[PDB]
């Protein structure tokens, strides 16, 4: 006649870790429709003739 | 998941993330079926063979 | 406990037992003390050298 306490809820139960990071996030795109260029002050200017 | 990240503006701002759980209890279970032992012995039948 | 040793009359009884439990949560204590550099660390511990 053991207490709830002590029962399946906690000392009869083993933690498990199956559903860790197992929901995935949406694969990346961005590549596909965007460029990527480096920069290495506070601003980048373009500039193109005609 | 983690607060996706935000412009840097003001002053930083700390927050915090969220955990779940699950349980799930085991259960008991059982079949039996009943014969003699004169009555599977005496038998030469073949049958009764793969209980 | 376990049942008390009992005569043979018969058959055995099998009785029951039962088990407690107890449950306690933690604090958390501390204690600060603020000096000043040049006053015995710079200068001499005269004072607070068994700080």
């Amino acid at each position: 006649a053991i207490i709830t306490p002590a029962l399946i809820s906690a000392l009869k139960t083993s933690f498990q870790k199956h559903f860790q990071d197992a929901l995935a996030t949406a694969p990346s795109t961005y590549l596909q429709v965007a460029t990527v260029i480096p920069s290495t002050t506070a601003s980048n200017t373009y500039g193109w003739l005609g | 998941q983690f607060p996706k990240l935000r412009e840097w503006i003001g002053q930083r701002v700390i927050k915090d993330m969220a955990a779940q759980g699950y349980q799930i209890t085991n259960k008991l279970f059982e079949s039996t079926v009943g014969v003699k032992r004169t009555d599977i012995e005496d038998d030469n039948l073949g049958v009764y063979g793969p209980l």
